[PDB]
RNA sequence: CUUGGAUCACGGGGCAGGGAGUUCACCCGAGCGGCGAGGUUAAGGGGGUCAACCCCGAAGCCGCAGGGAAACCGACAGGUCC
RNA sequence: GUGAUCGGGUAGGCGGGCGUGCCGAUGGGGCGGAAGCCGGGCCGUGAGGUCCGGUGGACCCGUCGGUAUUGCGGAUCCUGCC
């Protein structure tokens, strides 16, 4: 069980293209830190 | 620097004697913890490797202070409950 | 030569120059005595406060009596031959002889307070505070006659 | 305005312990750090990782009387003692193979406080 | 935390509450006018405070453009890229091509790359405009700038 | 003995001490029936100027020695008692008990019995 | 810290390790802040009628009547009116409903305070000092099986509490309940009631009904914990009965 | 009040009860506390033992880059000394 | 421990205490007589507190933490009484 931080990328990504980057970041973090 | 024991309690679920005492110190400052341990051990026949003192407290306009001590039966039982800053404050 | 200065008058109704000079000479209160050296920088200040003090040349016997009776250490403790023989290889009489003939300073005795606090003169001042000693009063320069007054005030 | 102290009883206890330790061991650094901790909250020290990395060496020991914050890199390993760490600062100090500890544990490991660098 | 008491509680019994003579705390004359009255321009009872502390308050200077036409271009620094590298990698912004790491800033939504701070890694920066200092720092770190 | 000496000091001091009362307590029944101290605050008050022939004002110099401040003239210090548990927890060497005025007879019988069998001085 | 798990008969069966929230340092200042904010969040606004005292019509006489310059009624009695030193007039500075009573506090400080209060409930000296009777309690901290979440009879709860050793604190709560002093008795609010134990549960299946009517006893779930359950009056160290499921949910949420 | 009050300067027959720096909005500071290159939710939504409690909600605001009327341009995370 | 080199004070600034009504907690008292009122004793620099006796006949207090229409000799002050 983990608590990934994604608002850090939400506030950075250009709007209308945030959920895709969020999914990719979810997968990346799950891979690396787990 | 004299001491009068006001209360003794026993605790089996924790395994410790709880001692409440009063320190008469007139024309003198608040006594030190080493001195209080020395006198309580000289009086009540306790093992200095146990016997942590929790607090000595003075009060406004008064030459009597109050003190609380715990005498444990075993190192196991004392370390199981007492924390590190209390264990370091003493000579342990 | 060592000069003795005694304060006689109050600083109310006096100039700040005089008040500050007296503070620098450590003469804060009335019937208080100080011993200094006869240097020009001190003589100028004495001339500035000439109208509020008496001063004159002091003798060794008088200084010995003064040390034995009104001398104090930090803590307002009396001076004793025990202390003097311990800290120095002398008695009070020899210390005073030296002090007034050079070779030694009062502050060489450790923890010596530099101000002597006297009671008022026995029989009273025999001259007005508003005039000078020369014209029959009390203020200003005496000579060896400051010792008579120190004796009366001891 | 009456300047109180901290309301954290643990800070108060640490300050008293530091002064007692100074008097016991015969040193000045503990008393110094005590008066620095009794400093008004609006003037409490704050240091970033960048400053430590800038003014430290490899194998140095450092004590900060306030908070350590995460901004910059750490290129070598050092031991840092402070009252409060940030998550990022702790993580970045662990990375690079350093250790982040408390002032009490520093007093244990080193009673005389020899070789320790004060930063504030 | 600290809950002090109000000083009216202390001044209860003081007869003037710290205002001075019993003539001193009255209406607008006791201030010199209401609001910014007397700050110049017709009266000068506060012209001294005006010239000591609030110059450039009376008078106009310049013009403003319409917000219909204003555009605020977004910018980013090399320190930011290097200090947020791993998140830009986790999420798209940095990706992979043949033997190269590439930084697509248009994705981020930025128009300018400014040149504050060192650059450590080598990269290919893909963006409209880049400042000469940033160009030099990038080409020293061993990378390229390919302008779109 | 020093405690007795300080007791004599306090007794003499508080015999000499006046009862501090406001400017003109003798003149208006609104002050005769509520006697108290109020500091004189007027611009032309002689009690404020501390003139001769006028009543005096309180100051920190009238205080009693710390050692004997607050003790019963007997020499003990007082402890209010409402129950027998409070009666206990008294040092019968330096403290005495004063029974609260709201306690009933049924209960103060018990308090007096326990004080008797404990050796505690009761001022009532 | 390892602890035993007790059954409804008062016997230890299992052994479990406490989570780290029970090792949180002690912060009575934050506990107090949070309790005071919670106090503020349930009080009603109060004000007077804004037109009260301002119903009379007046006329002042002015200079030259051997009288003061006060506004007075203009019929038979001619009593003064409308001024704040007149009898029946307006009040100078009355209470107002515009006034702000709400106090805000941040989530993270609130949660730190809750954690500290939990750690305090897991300490013996604080529980005793607060005023609770713990002469015959089993563990401090007391952890009991999940079978207690299903008891819906007050008499069965009575028996279980007798076997665990908190019936004496319940009796203290009953005994130390009094009729107030003052005017709160007119406004309801009589019978100032003392506090007893607090049962923290994972899920309610009848224990709420079963234990409700014992004086001083509170029942709460973990997801709905606050600092007023754990530190009534700003004083921490309340006698608390935990459950295994509640402690696991603590291991998960940590706050 | 006044430079100046025992005043031939003003207020003062007695007693009891009432009677005067309050609230909001913005701004400048401080004594504490939390998080910290980030901080913080508002309106509102869900649950509950239902005005207390718990969980969501970062829209927006301040800060991380300034200079310039504007178009525009766009910086030391450490070189030396006391 | 030091203070010959601290001890007057208006406007004004700062620190600590006494007292009054309500709330959350804790410890208590009361028809074997609470609150209030009258006269007295003791402690306290003091703001005040507590005890004794009498009257009275149903509620009251201490400690911690919060709140406030929170302290009168004056306003040719307001109401009532003399």
């Amino acid at each position: 069980a983990a608590a990934a931080a994604a608002a850090a990328a939400a506030a950075a990504a250009a709007a209308a293209a945030a959920a895709a980057a969020a999914a990719a970041a979810a997968a990346a973090a799950a891979a690396a830190a787990a | 620097m004299e001491i009068k024991v006001t209360e003794i309690r026993e605790n089996k679920l924790l395994g410790r004697k709880e001692i409440y005492f009063d320190v008469l110190h007139e024309g003198e400052p608040t006594p030190s913890r080493e001195a209080v341990k020395g006198k309580l051990v000289a009086m009540l026949d306790l093992d200095p490797n146990t016997t942590v003192i929790q607090y000595i407290r003075s009060y406004f306009g008064s030459n009597v202070s109050k003190g609380y001590a715990k005498a444990y039966e075993t190192r196991e039982r004392m370390l199981y409950i007492e924390p590190e800053y209390i264990l370091v404050r003493d000579g342990l | 030569a060592k000069l003795a200065l005694i304060r006689l008058r109050s600083g109310i109704r006096a100039r700040g120059e005089v008040r500050d000079t007296l503070a620098m000479l450590r003469l804060h209160r009335i019937n208080h005595l100080v011993i200094v050296d006869d240097t020009p920088s001190y003589r100028g200040m004495i001339q500035k406060v000439k109208d509020y003090i008496t001063w004159g040349e002091i003798d060794k016997e008088t200084l010995a009596k003064l040390l034995r009776k009104r001398g104090r250490l930090i803590g307002n403790k009396p001076i004793t031959d025990e202390y003097v023989k311990e800290k120095l290889g002398m008695t009070i009489e020899e210390f005073a002889e030296k002090v007034v003939n050079g070779e030694m300073k009062l502050r060489d005795l450790p923890n010596i307070k530099p101000v002597f606090r006297l009671h008022p003169p026995r029989g009273g001042l025999k001259g007005s505070k508003k005039r000078s000693f020369k014209e029959g009063g009390a203020l200003g320069y005496r000579g060896e006659k400051i010792n008579e007054l120190i004796e009366r005030m001891l | 305005v009456k300047r109180t102290g901290p309301t954290d009883i643990n800070l108060r206890r640490l300050i008293r312990t530091l002064r007692k330790k100074s008097n016991e061991e015969g040193v000045k650094i503990w008393k110094d750090i005590a008066w620095r901790l009794e400093r008004p909250r609006r003037q409490r020290a704050e240091v970033n990782i960048s400053k430590i990395n800038r003014y430290t060496k490899e194998g140095d020991v450092v004590i900060v009387p306030g908070s350590v914050l995460g901004a910059g890199r750490l290129e070598h390993k050092v031991v840092v003692a402070a009252w409060k760490f940030s998550e990022a600062a702790r993580r970045k100090i662990i990375e690079a193979g350093g250790e982040a500890i408390s002032i009490e544990e520093l007093m244990e490991r080193n009673p005389k406080g020899s070789g320790v660098i004060i930063m504030e | 935390m600290i809950r002090r008491r109000k000083k009216v509680r202390k001044l209860r019994g003081s007869h003037t509450h710290g205002w001075g003579c019993k003539k001193k705390h009255r209406g607008g004359g006791s201030k010199g006018g209401r609001g910014m009255a007397g700050t110049g321009k017709r009266k000068d009872q506060k012209w001294t405070w005006t010239i000591k502390y609030a110059p450039d308050r009376l008078g106009k200077r310049g013009f403003h453009r319409p917000k219909a036409v204003q555009y605020i271009p977004k910018v980013i620094n090399l320190n930011d890229i290097d200090e947020n590298f791993e998140l830009f990698k986790d999420a798209g912004i940095i990706y992979e091509e043949d033997g190269k790491l590439v930084f697509d800033a248009t994705a981020l939504g930025v128009d300018k790359i400014l040149g504050t701070g060192k650059l450590t890694r080598a990269l290919v920066v893909k963006a409209y405009y880049v400042t000469p200092k940033a160009e030099e720092k990038i080409k020293a770190a061993g990378g390229e700038v390919l302008l779109a | 003995n020093e405690k007795a000496r300080l007791l004599r000091i306090r007794a003499k001091l508080k015999r000499k001490k006046p009862r501090f009362l406001r400017q003109e307590w003798w003149r208006y029944p609104k002050f005769k029936n509520d006697p108290k101290w109020r500091r004189p605050k007027g611009i032309d008050s002689k009690m404020r100027l501390k003139k001769k022939g006028k009543p005096r004002s309180p100051s920190i110099g009238w205080s009693s020695p710390k050692a004997v401040r607050g003790l019963h003239p007997s020499g003990y210090e007082e402890v209010l008692v409402h129950n027998v548990k409070e009666l206990e927890a008294i040092d019968p060497t330096r403290q005495a008990a004063r029974i609260a005025g709201t306690v009933g007879a049924r209960k103060r019988e018990m308090i007096l019995a326990r004080a008797k069998e404990l050796g505690v001085k009761v001022l009532n | 810290m390892k602890v035993k798990v007790f059954n409804l008969e008062g016997e230890p069966v299992e052994e479990i390790e406490l989570p780290k929230v029970f090792s949180t340092p002690f912060r009575p200042d934050l506990i107090r802040r949070a309790v005071i904010a919670s106090w503020t969040h349930r009080i009603q606004p109060q004000g007077r009628d804004p037109q009260a005292g301002k119903r009379r019509v007046t006329e002042n006489i002015g200079k030259g009547h051997g009288m003061a310059r006060v506004e007075r009624i203009k019929t038979s009695p001619r009593f003064a009116a409308f001024v704040p030193f007149a009898v029946g007039g307006r009040r100078t500075h009355p209470p107002k409903v515009e006034k702000i009573i709400w106090e805000d506090i941040n989530k993270k400080e609130r949660r730190l305070a809750i954690m500290s209060a939990i750690a305090a409930t897991a300490n013996y000296d604080l529980v005793r000092a607060r005023g609770h009777v713990v002469d015959n309690v089993v563990q401090i901290p007391l952890v009991v099986t999940d079978d207690l979440q299903k008891v819906f009879k007050t008499a069965q709860t009575r028996e279980i509490f007798k076997k665990l050793g908190v019936w004496d604190d319940i009796e203290r709560a009953k005994k130390n309940t009094k009729i107030r002093a003052g005017k709160g008795k007119m406004r309801g609010r009589r019978y100032k009631k003392a506090k007893g134990p607090l049962i923290v549960v994972a899920k309610n299946e009848g224990i709420v009904q079963g234990a409700r009517n014992h004086p001083g006893v509170d029942v709460v779930t973990v997801d709905n914990l606050g600092v007023e359950y754990l530190a009534p009056g700003t004083h921490p160290g309340r006698l608390t009965i935990w459950t295994k499921g509640a402690i696991e949910r603590l291991r998960e949420i940590y706050g």
